[PDB]
């Protein structure tokens, strides 16, 4: 159980991270601006800030909390 | 203008010799060559290490790779107001004049000279790379 | 004790969500480069120049994102 | 008086100050009213 | 070797030729800034990709651009 | 007499600029046939610690 | 020619016009911020003293005024701690019991339950356990109340009034010319005769009239409240004569060279006192005198104003042979020019001297009821080691900017630095091949061992009972020494040390000292030592010879001392700089004394340390560094897993900050690994995403912040990671200690 | 109760904690006499604990299986039954100084903004001001609200610098 637990916890990590590498290599070397014009994968880049700084926000938040609430334990 | 010719029967600075000097590659693939003219006697700092002392009149050096030889005349050029030149020598005696290419420095506009690797437009007029995909080989947007 | 674990892997997939996402969404160029698409998905840097540009690269980030993949996992 | 006033308005000092008020503010809410878990 | 580009947004300020170390850059007359200078790159096969040319670049985007290409003996610098 | 007055404020519209979409300050503008003819200004520096740009005619907007 | 007292009156105003105006001293910095970069850069540039200006007296004056300043702040510390030993401590209470009451110096207010830290260190007294020994050293100066600690700390705090005076008057009322500076040779005859001299010579007479009556009446049994006070026996003969007879002669003795009737308060004991441990004062007092009497000596030998002398130029180009060219010509300009290559030197001789000083006391303890406190004497062996090993660190680094500023090839032509520079590639390369012979020799053998032990073959290991590698030199010497009363030393009693041989000295039930064997685990780790200095000086050398130019980059002079790269060219110049030689000199210095503080924990703990029954000796951990430490997994399971223990589970007593810091220490550390694993690139562009979070809703700051620079980033990834370890090390050996000490 | 816990005033695993932790108090206290410092600050930590105790267990504070209190969470479960003082009432005391701070340091920069060296008066805090904000932030909930509604709490798009995407 914890061997096989562990095992495809961390193949699952690697697969997952290959995934977001992947879609930037597309982003990179397959993205098209002028045939994707307005719609939901322009829109991504569009507003790429406000994801980015929201996903900090939330990461910050839960970074935090759960380290202060640890160490006050 | 002409094009100086290599005097292998120059002096060169007084130096006692160290162990950043050539290696293999002078003798098997190339070395370069730096010659300038010195008013009178003046110790100078080697670029691979040490001080020599360069003598009145012509002093010739050799050194592996350009990079010495330019970071030579810099030295030279910015210290000692002189104006050095360098050619790179092939195993075979060839003798080939570098810099300056055309008796004139880089840094001053010199009539003569074609404008090479420019692009008539700026980074943000760039093509996307799915343009130029699939090419003969790893082509960059802006080699094009 | 399962409440504050569950928020520490909470934070640890939102932290690696979050340098994935702006590695892939920053890929294509942001302020410090507005030409990274023309270098490619993995090149080492831009130089010492404009204060420094260690790790810009999209691959940068993903290497960036394996660490927090370990950990979170 | 000025310039020492100008120097004790920067960002260090100011800090200091402020950390100090707020950290003796917590201390002695903390002293007269130990142990406060809940409202 | 390592690809060197120019583009249309150089003032010939000729900062980058001063600041190149292995004598890859010069300058050439044009028409299209005050100074009629415009850098140019005719010694690419010697350049390493030191990118000193680009941190003294003072056009906001830059004027001349880098890429890593194929890696020789001159393009790494070698001695040996 | 072409293009912004001396002295006034405009937006850059350039993308690959760091003053995208930020105000600057007109310096001055060329009278010859250049491509970037106005000079910008800015308050804060980009980078590199440059606050000065030269820019197109259609480049910048009056704001 | 004429050595005098040059000075300049009032050249700086003192105001506090530039107190509101940062970054004043630099031109780059005095325009203001634009950027965040710009805050760090007003900390990174304070003490540059030769970057604000190339005037060499300026830089001379502000070093003179910031050494008086940095006195003045040893002199609050000091006073600090006298004040902290008079007030919030229980030295009264453990002189009265040195062996059962432990010293305690610091108490915590009773908030947010922290009162708990306060444990019972005896002698009716709450607090924290100190380890800084002053408790010893008090004791040994004859100090018996806290009225004379009180005066002690307000005499302290009057110096460091004195000291930041002085810094102010020599700064802004009588500065000091450049030609005052540069008397090197008045400098050293006053520094050797005067302040070395003079200094050991007043220690020596408060040791004879002062430290050796009372700690001899203390030795005696006698109480100390009943004990003359130290006035009393400085103003008559009669008590001095009864515990000194030699006394009873005045110091007629001394004029008539009749020394030898002083031979009850100036002797060679050697060994340690039986009752406290320590070594006799008799001995110090008569090393003091000697000590004095050479420094007073050789502080007559350089010439200042007369004919006589010596002229340090004279010499150094008097040196000169037929394999090193002209030889020191040049030398003493470099020196009395330069103040990177006075503090190269100066923090190279520091570092090893305090270095020296931790293995000198560990082995001789000078101090009464030293050697019994095994948590004193862990604590400070390991804190002048790690001040030693920083020491040498900073030397290599002010070696390479001197290498890098101060450093004109017009003047060393065909000395004996321009011939290093010439042949810097072979000394690196036999140093590289020296480095990786050792660690091959060295880290090989414990991994063959581990392997041996693993695969079931223990006869095949590198042990005592298998194939043995004994330091037959270190137990020869060891003999040496032990044999060395007898006939190298007639007129000495015993050794200099037990650590070389013959009967142990306990006091309370507890070894003070006993001899120490060498095996082969003292081998193996002895050349574990050796590899990683070397590979430390490799890392540190390489920087300081290949800091003006190297076979990659030929004009790094040009560039500085302190550069992030030279860009992604020529493969890459990723940390080519002189500094980011330091700073991986940083972690190898870190590593090195890391496995010295542990070899030296784990082999005091196991054969000298430890309680005395009847008939024998037991040790903390029972003798199991001789079989034990021959193994990686030995020092893992052994050391580090069985003795963090007490630091694991001191939760709820007096040691449970400990427990906290070894988990805070822990985090830091790890914190250092984002700086030191990523760039600022990365960081640069989160910080835009965030920017235009700010600007969104009009809470963007005038200062653009800017990402960390990537030698700034280098500098927090090395500190956090050497803060780290270091405090995690610093929990571990201090709860481990206490506990079981 | 709520998720299988009882309350602290019933829970015999917090009655054994509470006598554990005064019973290694007066271990430790036995070994000092009676009108020494030693003593009178043990017999106050006791007193401290003791009163600790009685607060939580008086508070109604839920305890589990160890004998430690509980937090509920949960705004519906709060306030249903009894428990809005551990995890809502802190939540929005924490809003509101947060807020509080936000708005103060906001107005100050907007204020800073307009003037001729806005680094200046950052690196170099301007006290009268910065004072009169942090008194006159006491109203930040009400001031963000109609900031909110007048459209001039947020910036435009086009005052905005973005990537080149
Ligand atoms: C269906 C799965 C899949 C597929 C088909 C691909 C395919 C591709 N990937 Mg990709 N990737 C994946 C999953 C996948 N990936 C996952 C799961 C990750 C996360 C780990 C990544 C992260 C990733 C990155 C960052 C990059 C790629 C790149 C690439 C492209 C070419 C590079 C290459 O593969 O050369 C060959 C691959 C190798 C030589 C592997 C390197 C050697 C590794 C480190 C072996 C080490 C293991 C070690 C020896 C174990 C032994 C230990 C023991 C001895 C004790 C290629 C189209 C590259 C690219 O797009 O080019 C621009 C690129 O940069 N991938
Ligand atoms: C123990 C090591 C460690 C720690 C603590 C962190 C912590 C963090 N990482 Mg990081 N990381 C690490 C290792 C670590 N990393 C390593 C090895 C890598 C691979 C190189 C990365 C790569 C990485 C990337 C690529 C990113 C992060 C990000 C973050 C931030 C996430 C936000 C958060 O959780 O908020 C919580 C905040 C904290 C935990 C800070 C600690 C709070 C301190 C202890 C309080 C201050 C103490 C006291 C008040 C004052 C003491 C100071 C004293 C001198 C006066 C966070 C600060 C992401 C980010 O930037 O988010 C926006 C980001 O993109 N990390
Ligand atoms: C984000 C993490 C976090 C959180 C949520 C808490 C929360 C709390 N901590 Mg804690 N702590 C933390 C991190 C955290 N801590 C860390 C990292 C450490 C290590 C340094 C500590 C160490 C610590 C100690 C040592 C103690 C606490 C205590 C407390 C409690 C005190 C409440 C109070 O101050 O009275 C109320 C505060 C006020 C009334 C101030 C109000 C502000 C103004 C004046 C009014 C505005 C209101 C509208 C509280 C529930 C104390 C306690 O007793 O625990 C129960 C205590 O002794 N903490
Ligand atoms: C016998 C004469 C004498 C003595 C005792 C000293 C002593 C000292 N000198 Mg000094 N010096 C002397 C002669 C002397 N010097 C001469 C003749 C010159 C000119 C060539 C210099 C030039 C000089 C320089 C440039 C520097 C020193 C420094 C120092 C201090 C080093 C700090 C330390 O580690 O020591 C131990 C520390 C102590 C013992 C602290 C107690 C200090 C007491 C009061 C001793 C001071 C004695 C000194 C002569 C001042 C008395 C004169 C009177 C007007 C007050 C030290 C106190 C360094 C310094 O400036 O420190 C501030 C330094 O940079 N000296
Ligand atoms: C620097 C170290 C030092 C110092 C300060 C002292 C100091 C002292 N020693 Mg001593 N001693 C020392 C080292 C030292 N010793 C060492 C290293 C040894 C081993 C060799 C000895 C061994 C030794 C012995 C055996 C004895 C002493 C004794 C003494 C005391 C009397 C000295 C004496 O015999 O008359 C010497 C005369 C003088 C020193 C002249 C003093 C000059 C005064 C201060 C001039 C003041 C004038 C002023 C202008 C007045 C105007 C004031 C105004 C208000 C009116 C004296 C306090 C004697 C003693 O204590 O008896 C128990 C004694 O018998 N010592
Ligand atoms: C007699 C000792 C001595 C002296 C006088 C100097 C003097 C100098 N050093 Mg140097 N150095 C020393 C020892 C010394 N160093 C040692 C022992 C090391 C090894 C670590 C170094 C390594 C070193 C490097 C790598 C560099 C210098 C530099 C400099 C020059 C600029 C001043 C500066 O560092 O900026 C300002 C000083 C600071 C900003 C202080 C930094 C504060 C640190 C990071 C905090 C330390 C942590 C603290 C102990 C724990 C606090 C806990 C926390 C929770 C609060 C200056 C002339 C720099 C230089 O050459 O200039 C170009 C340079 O780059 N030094
Ligand atoms: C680098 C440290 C080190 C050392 C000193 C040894 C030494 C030894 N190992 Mg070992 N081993 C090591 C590392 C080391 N090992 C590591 C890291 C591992 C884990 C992978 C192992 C795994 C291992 C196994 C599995 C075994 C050994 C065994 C042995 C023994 C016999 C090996 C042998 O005969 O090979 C032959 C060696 C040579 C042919 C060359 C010797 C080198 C010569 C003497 C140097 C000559 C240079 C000379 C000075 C040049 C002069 C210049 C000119 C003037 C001529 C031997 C005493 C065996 C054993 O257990 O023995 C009982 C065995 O079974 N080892
Ligand atoms: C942050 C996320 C969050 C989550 C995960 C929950 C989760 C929960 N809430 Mg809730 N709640 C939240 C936010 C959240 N709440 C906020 C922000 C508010 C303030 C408006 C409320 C106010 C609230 C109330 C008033 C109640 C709950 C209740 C509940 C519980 C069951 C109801 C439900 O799931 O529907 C989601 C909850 C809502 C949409 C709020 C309206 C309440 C719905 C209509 C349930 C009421 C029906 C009935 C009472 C259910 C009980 C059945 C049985 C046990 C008797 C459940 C565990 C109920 C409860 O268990 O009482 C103790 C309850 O009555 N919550
Ligand atoms: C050790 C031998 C010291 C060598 C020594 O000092 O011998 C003495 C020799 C003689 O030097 P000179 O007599 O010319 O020196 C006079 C002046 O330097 C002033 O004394 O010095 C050298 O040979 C320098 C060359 C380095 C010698 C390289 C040998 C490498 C062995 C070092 C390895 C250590 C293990
Ligand atoms: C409650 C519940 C339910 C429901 C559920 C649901 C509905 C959910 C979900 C889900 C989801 C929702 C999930 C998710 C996932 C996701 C992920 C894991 C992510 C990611 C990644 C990505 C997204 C990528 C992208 C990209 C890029 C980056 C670029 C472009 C291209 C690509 C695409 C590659 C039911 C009743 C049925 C049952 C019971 C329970
Ligand atoms: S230090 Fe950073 S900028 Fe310099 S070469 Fe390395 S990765 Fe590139
Ligand atoms: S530095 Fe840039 S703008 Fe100036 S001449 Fe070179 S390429 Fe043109
Ligand atoms: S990268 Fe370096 S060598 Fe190449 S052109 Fe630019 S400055 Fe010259």
């Amino acid at each position: 159980q914890a061997a096989l637990y562990t095992h495809h916890q961390y193949i699952a990590g690697f697969i997952m991270c290959g995934a977001f590498a992947h879609g930037a290599i597309f982003f990179i070397r397959d993205y098209d601006p002028e045939q994707n014009k307005g719609n939901v994968l322009a829109r991504m880049l569009d507003h790429k800030e406000a994801l980015i700084s929201h996903l900090s926000w939330v990461s910050l938040f839960l970074g935090f909390h759960t380290l202060g609430l640890y160490v006050h334990n | 203008w002409t094009v100086p010719t290599l005097n292998p029967d120059t002096p060169s600075p007084i130096f006692g010799g160290s162990t950043g000097g050539l290696l293999r590659k002078a003798q098997t693939e190339e070395f370069y060559v730096i010659t300038w003219e010195a008013k009178k006697e003046q110790i100078f700092e080697m670029p691979t290490g040490g001080a020599a002392i360069m003598r009145q009149g012509p002093n010739l050096l050799k050194f592996g790779k350009k990079e010495q030889c330019l970071a030579l005349t810099t030295q030279l050029r910015n210290k000692f107001k002189l104006t050095p030149c360098f050619y790179r020598v092939f195993p075979d005696g060839k003798v080939q004049y570098l810099h300056p290419a055309d008796g004139v420095y880089p840094e001053k506009v010199n009539a003569g000279r074609v404008g090479a690797n420019q692009n008539m437009r700026r980074i943000g007029q760039n093509v996307n790379p799915i343009k130029v995909k699939f090419s003969g080989r790893m082509m960059s947007p802006a080699e094009i | 004790g399962d409440f504050l674990v569950h928020h520490a892997i909470a934070l640890g997939l939102h932290t690696t969500t979050l340098i994935l996402v702006k590695g892939a969404l920053d890929a294509r160029g942001s302020k410090l480069m507005p030409d990274k698409k023309d270098f490619g998905y993995s090149f080492p840097c831009d130089g010492p120049g404009r204060g420094g540009t260690c790790d810009i690269s999209a691959y940068d980030a993903f290497y960036l994102a394996v660490f927090w993949m370990l950990n979170t996992i | 008086m000025k310039d020492f006033t100008t120097y004790l308005s920067t960002a260090p000092v100011i800090a200091t100050i402020w950390f100090t008020f707020t950290a003796g503010l917590l201390i002695e809410i903390n002293r007269y009213f130990p142990d406060p878990l809940v409202f | 070797a390592h690809i060197v580009k120019i583009y249309d947004t150089c003032i010939g300020c000729t900062q980058c030729v001063r600041a190149c170390p292995l004598d890859v850059l010069e300058m050439v007359p044009w028409d299209g800034c005050k100074a009629s200078q415009m850098a140019s790159a005719p010694r690419t096969e010697d350049c390493v990709g030191c990118k000193r040319c680009e941190t003294a670049c003072p056009t906001d985007f830059l004027s001349v651009r880098v890429y890593l290409g194929s890696e020789s003996t001159r393009s790494m610098g070698l001695s040996y | 007499e072409v293009g912004p007055k001396r002295g006034s404020l405009v937006k850059i519209l350039r993308p690959e600029s760091y003053w995208f979409n930020q105000v600057g300050k007109v310096v001055s503008v060329d009278q010859s046939g250049v491509r970037y003819p106005v000079v910008v200004r800015f308050e804060n520096q980009n980078y590199a610690g440059v606050t000065t740009n030269n820019y197109a005619l259609d480049e910048v907007v009056a704001a | 020619k004429k050595v005098k007292i040059a000075v300049d009156r009032n050249p700086v105003e003192t105001s506090f016009e530039k107190w509101a105006k940062p970054g004043h001293f630099s031109r780059t910095l005095s325009k203001g911020p634009n950027t965040t970069t710009w805050i760090w850069n007003l900390h990174a540039d304070a003490h540059d003293f030769d970057s604000h200006t190339s005037d060499l007296e300026e830089i001379s004056r502000k070093v003179f005024s910031a050494h008086f300043g940095q006195l003045g702040i040893i002199f609050i510390w000091l006073s600090g701690m006298y004040f902290h030993g008079a007030r919030f401590s229980n030295y009264e209470a453990w002189l009265s019991d040195p062996t059962h009451i432990k010293p305690s110096a610091q108490v915590v207010w009773p908030i947010v339950g922290q009162e708990i830290l306060n444990g019972d260190v005896g002698g009716g007294f709450q607090g924290i356990q100190i380890t800084s020994g002053f408790f010893q050293l008090w004791r040994a100066s004859g100090i018996t109340s806290e009225l004379q600690l009180y005066t002690t700390a307000i005499g302290g705090l009057v110096m460091a009034a004195a000291m930041f005076f002085a810094g102010w008057f020599h700064y802004h009322k009588a500065a000091p010319k450049l030609e005052w500076f540069q008397n090197v040779e008045s400098m050293l005859n006053h520094h050797l005769g005067g302040l070395l001299g003079l200094g050991s010579l007043a220690w020596a007479g408060h040791q004879i009239h002062v430290s050796l009556p009372v700690n001899k009446l203390l030795d005696a049994g006698v109480d100390p409240k009943e004990i003359p006070l130290p006035h009393d026996l400085l103003l008559n003969r009669a008590i001095m004569a009864d515990l000194y007879p030699s006394f009873a002669k005045g110091i007629a003795p001394f004029f008539t060279l009749n020394w030898s009737e002083y031979s009850d308060f100036l002797t060679f004991k050697g060994g340690l006192n039986p009752v406290t441990g320590g070594l006799w004062l008799s001995d110090t007092a008569h090393h003091h005198v000697a000590i004095a009497v050479l420094f007073l000596v050789a502080g007559h030998m350089y010439r200042t104003n007369w004919g006589i002398g010596h002229s340090m130029k004279e010499i150094l180009e008097a040196h000169r042979g037929p394999f090193t060219g002209e030889g020191h010509v040049g030398l003493y300009e470099i020196l009395t020019t330069s103040w990177h290559a006075q503090l190269a030197i100066n923090l190279a001789l520091f570092g090893s001297l305090s270095i020296i000083v931790a293995h000198h006391m560990y082995a001789m303890p000078p101090y009464p009821y030293l050697a019994t406190d095994y948590g004193t004497q862990l604590s400070l062996f390991t804190h002048h080691t790690w001040i030693g090993g920083f020491c040498i660190v900073g030397a290599g680094a002010h070696a390479a900017i001197f290498m890098v500023r101060d450093y004109d090839p017009t003047n060393n032509y065909n000395n004996l630095l321009d011939r290093v520079i010439r042949h810097r590639d072979a000394i690196i390369s036999h140093l590289n091949w020296v480095c990786i012979f050792l660690g091959f020799h060295s880290f090989g053998l414990y991994i063959h061992n581990d392997t041996m032990s693993a695969l079931g073959r223990p006869q095949d290991m590198f042990s005592d009972t298998a194939i043995q590698l004994q330091p037959v030199f270190a137990q020869w010497i060891q003999n040496t020494h032990f044999l060395a009363p007898q006939l190298t030393a007639p007129n000495a009693l015993a050794a200099t040390s037990l650590t070389w041989g013959g009967d142990l000295v306990a006091v309370g039930g507890k070894v003070a000292m006993m001899p120490i064997s060498l095996g082969t685990s003292d081998f193996m780790v002895h050349h574990i030592h050796a590899f990683t200095i070397h590979v430390t000086v490799l890392i540190l050398l390489k920087g300081v010879l290949f800091a003006r130019s190297s076979r990659l980059i030929p004009d790094k002079a040009n560039l500085g001392f302190r550069f992030p790269c030279d860009g992604p060219g020529r493969g890459g110049t990723c940390q080519v700089s002189a500094w980011d030689h330091v700073f991986l000199g940083l972690f190898w210095m870190y590593n090195s004394l890391s496995i010295v503080i542990f070899h030296f924990s784990w082999k005091m703990q196991s054969d000298v340390w430890g309680t005395v029954t009847a008939s024998g000796v037991s040790h903390i951990t029972g003798g199991n560094f001789a079989q034990s430490a021959n193994t990686i997994n030995g020092w893992l399971r052994d050391f580090l897993w069985a003795q963090s223990s007490q630091v694991i589970q001191s939760y709820g007593s007096a040691l449970s900050a400990y427990g906290l810091i070894f988990l805070g220490a822990h985090f830091v550390w790890a914190f250092s690994l984002m700086f030191l694993f990523s760039g600022r690139g990365y960081w640069q562009e989160l910080i835009e995403s965030i920017v235009w979070a700010h600007n969104k809703l009009k809470v963007a700051p005038a200062i653009q912040p800017r990402a960390l620079s990537i030698t700034q980033g280098r500098a927090v990834g090395v500190a956090h990671y050497l803060l780290g370890g270091i405090a995690t090390t610093w929990s571990f050996f201090l709860a481990r200690i206490i506990s079981v000490g | 109760d709520i998720a299988g816990l009882t309350p602290c005033s019933e829970s015999k695993a917090y009655a054994k904690l509470e006598k554990k932790e005064l019973k290694t108090l007066e271990k430790r206290l036995k070994q000092y006499e009676a009108d020494s410092a030693p003593a009178v600050a043990l017999k106050a930590t006791m007193e401290r604990t003791k009163a600790r105790f009685a607060n939580y267990a008086k508070a109604g504070l839920l305890c589990g299986n160890d004998g430690l209190p509980h937090l509920i969470a949960d705004p519906g479960l709060a306030l249903k039954y009894g428990h809005a003082g551990e995890v809502f009432i802190p939540t929005f005391g924490f809003l509101y100084v947060a807020g509080y701070i936000g708005y103060v340091g906001r107005q100050y920069l907007i204020a800073v903004k307009g003037e001729a060296k806005p680094t200046d008066k950052e690196i170099i805090i301007d006290v009268p001001l910065a004072t009169k904000l942090a008194w006159q932030g006491a109203g930040w909930p009400l001031a963000a609200v109609q900031e909110l509604q007048r459209g001039t709490l947020l910036e435009k798009e086009e005052n905005i610098t973005v990537s080149p995407r």
